[PDB]
C-alpha cells in the first residue's frame, strides 16, 4: 500500500478519487522531490556596481549551501541521520549522451544546483569571467522539446531566476533539487529547521502541509515572499521531470512522483563579499 | 562530555535595572544554546531556545547574544515576575548538559 | 493547551524499583520525543534520556545506562520512566518534557515535576 504521511495530507493533480486510491495511486513513488528554494540579494547597494555584480556574489554561496545540505546530520536521530542514507542513488548517465559529463551528477546522490555548472568547484567558479556564457553553453536553439539544462540545474522557469544583465530587481532566485528514495519526516523536518535557523526568511508564508503526487501518462532592495512563490515547480515545463529522470534511464510512464513543500532560504550579502567575488577583468571591460 | 559553567550562581538586581547572565562552554557549541527559567514554584519554561531568538509568548525584554564559547542572556528591565533561576543548555554534542543555574534576586538591605 | 501531567510524589525503599508516569494532553506522543530530566539541588539539572514513541527507540546519557528504562503507551498517550537499583543519590525531582524542533532541540513544554524520595524510614 502507499506510504502514510500522517502530518502532511495527500493531494492529487490528475484524476484519482480516494474512497479510503483505486486510480493509479497504488505503489511507492519513483522518488520524492525536495526543493530548497533560495532568494538572494546584495542588500546594501552602491553606485559603481556592474550588472554582473547583481548575481555573481549570490551565486557564489551555492557551493557552501550545497555542502551544508550534503553534510547535514540529524543529531539525536531515531532511524536516519545523514542524507546518504535517504537520497536517491544514481550510477551512470546513458552510455550515449555523455557530453553532459561534469554537468550532471554521475556518482552518488541526485542533487542539482547551479554549482554543477562548475563541477561544484569554487575555484573553477572564481576563474570564470563570464557566468552567463558558462550557463548558456549547452542550451539548444529551441529545437529540442525536453527541458533545457539551465532549467534542470536551476529548478526555476528561467525568467524568475533574475540571472541577466537587465535585472531591475536586485533579488535573484534559484533552487537546489534533492531526489529521495525514502520519506523520513524526522530527517526532513531537521533539514528544514536547520536551513531556517541558518538563513531565516522575512515573514516567510510558504505552505508546508501538502504533498503533491504527480502522475505522468504517455536606495535598497528587499526580498519578499508572496503568492507568486507558491508551488513554483508548477511553472516548469511539463516534460521537466520525465526528462530529468530519462537522462538516467528512469521512466515515469505508468508510475508517479511525490513533490514535497519547498524549504525557503534567504541570503543577504554585503558589499565586501560582492567585491571580493568580482573578477578583475570585468572592472575595466565595460 | 561538554561542561557548561555559569560564572555567578547568584545575582542581585533592582526593578528596572539592566541584568546580564553569562555562561561559557568548554568547547565550541556552534550557537546551539538554549536558556530556561525556573520559578521558585519549580515550573520550568523555555526563554531563548536559539541564541538571540525568542520563544513564543516570552516578553521582548529578554534577549540573547554571544558566540564561540561565551554566551549571555540579558533582561532589559527586571520585572517582579522575573525573579527566578536561569539555566543555559548546550544542544551541540549528544549528551545535553545544563549549566548550574544562576538565581536573580532583589537587593536586600 | 499542551500539558504534561505527572504523577504524585513518591517514597520508596533503597534497592526498590519505581515507575514514574507522564500523561500528555493537547498532543499525541507519537508526534514527538519524550525526555526525562533530573534536578538535584546544589548540583543542577541533568539529562537522563528520551524515547521516540513511534519507534520505541530509546537513548540515554552515559551516566544512566542500565539505570533508567523509558517506555510509552500510544493509546493512553503516556510515557513512563522506570528506575531500578535505587539508592540515596536518586532522591531528586524528575521532569517529563519534549522538544518540537529537530535542529535546535529545545524543550518547549515541561511537567510540574515529581519528587522521588528513597529512605528506609
Ligand atoms: C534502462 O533500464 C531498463 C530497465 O531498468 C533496461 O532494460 C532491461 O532491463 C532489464 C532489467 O535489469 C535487463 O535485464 C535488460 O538487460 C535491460 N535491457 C534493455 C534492452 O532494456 C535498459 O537496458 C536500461 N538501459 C541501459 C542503457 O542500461
Amino acid at each position: 500500500g502507499p506510504v502514510e504521511f500522517s502530518t502532511p495530507v495527500k493531494d492529487y493533480f490528475p484524476p484519482s478519487p480516494d474512497v479510503v486510491r483505486p486510480d493509479w495511486y497504488v505503489g511507492a513513488p519513483v522518488a520524492y522531490i525536495q526543493q530548497i528554494f533560495v532568494k538572494a540579494t546584495v542588500s546594501p547597494w552602491q553606485k559603481n556596481f556592474l550588472a554582473v555584480d547583481v548575481f555573481r556574489s549570490p551565486l557564489s554561496r551555492v557551493f557552501q549551501l550545497v555542502e551544508e545540505i550534503r553534510n547535514h546530520a540529524l543529531r539525536d536521530s531515531s532511524g536516519v541521520k545523514s542524507l546518504e542514507e535517504v537520497c536517491l542513488q544514481v550510477t551512470d548517465l546513458l552510455p550515449g549522451l555523455k557530453k553532459l559529463r561534469n554537468l550532471l551528477p554521475e556518482h552518488g546522490c541526485l542533487l542539482l544546483s547551479p554549482g554543477n555548472f562548475w563541477q561544484n568547484d569554487r575555484e573553477r567558479f572564481n576563474a570564470d569571467p563570464d557566468i552567463i556564457k558558462t550557463i548558456h553553453q549547452h542550451e539548444p536553439k529551441a529545437l529540442q522539446t525536453s527541458a533545457t539544462l539551465k532549467d534542470l540545474l536551476f529548478g526555476l522557469p528561467g525568467k524568475y531566476s533574475g540571472v541577466n544583465l537587465y535585472n531591475r530587481k536586485r533579488v535573484v532566485s534559484y533552487t537546489v533539487t534533492l531526489g529521495l528514495q525514502r520519506y523520513d519526516s524526522r530527517f526532513l523536518s531537521s533539514l528544514r529547521s536547520r536551513l531556517k535557523l541558518l538563513h531565516p526568511s522575512p515573514n516567510c508564508t510558504l505552505r508546508e502541509d501538502s504533498i503533491v503526487h504527480v502522475h505522468f501518462k504517455e536606495t535598497e532592495a528587499e526580498v519578499t515572499w508572496g503568492a507568486e512563490d507558491e508551488e513554483i515547480w508548477r511553472k516548469l515545463s511539463f516534460r521537466h521531470w520525465p526528462s530529468l529522470f530519462s537522462y538516467y534511464n528512469i521512466t515515469l510512464a505508468k508510475r508517479y512522483i511525490s513533490i514535497l513543500p519547498a524549504i525557503p532560504v534567504t541570503l543577504y550579502l554585503n558589499p565586501q563579499e560582492a567585491l571580493e567575488v568580482r573578477h578583475p577583468q570585468e572592472a575595466n571591460r565595460y | 562530555d561538554i561542561q557548561m559553567t555559569q560564572t555567578t550562581s547568584s545575582l542581585s538586581a533592582s526593578l528596572g535595572d539592566r541584568v546580564t547572565i553569562s555562561c561559557r562552554a568548554s568547547q565550541d557549541i556552534r550557537n546551539y544554546l538554549n536558556w530556561y527559567q525556573q520559578k521558585p514554584d519549580g515550573t520550568v519554561k523555555l526563554l531563548i531556545y536559539y541564541t538571540s531568538r525568542l520563544h513564543s509568548g516570552v516578553p521582548s525584554r529578554f534577549s540573547g547574544s554571544g558566540s564561540g564559547t561565551d554566551y549571555s542572556l540579558t533582561i532589559s528591565n527586571l520585572e517582579q515576575e522575573d525573579i527566578a533561576t536561569y539555566f543555559c543548555q548546550q544542544t551541540n554534542t549528544l549528551p545535553w548538559t545544563f549549566g548550574g543555574g544562576t538565581k536573580v534576586e532583589i537587593k536586600r538591605t | 493547551e499542551v500539558q504534561l501531567q505527572q504523577s504524585g510524589a513518591e517514597l520508596v525503599r533503597p534497592g526498590a524499583s519505581v515507575k514514574l508516569s507522564c500523561t500528555a494532553s493537547g498532543f499525541k506522543i507519537k508526534d514527538d520525543y519524550i525526555h526525562w530530566v533530573k534536578q538535584r539541588p546544589e548540583q543542577g539539572l541533568e539529562w537522563i534520556g528520551r524515547i521516540d514513541p513511534a519507534n520505541g527507540h530509546t537513548r540515554y546519557a552515559p551516566k544512566f545506562q542500565d539505570k533508567a528504562t523509558i517506555t510509552a503507551d500510544t493509546s493512553s498517550n503516556t510515557a513512563y520512566l522506570q528506575l531500578s537499583s535505587l539508592t540515596s543519590e536518586d532522591t531528586a525531582v524528575y521532569y517529563c518534557t519534549r522538544y518540537n524542533d529537530y535542529d535546535a532541540f529545545y524543550f518547549d513544554y515541561w511537567g510540574q515535576g515529581t519528587t522521588l524520595t528513597v529512605s528506609s524510614a
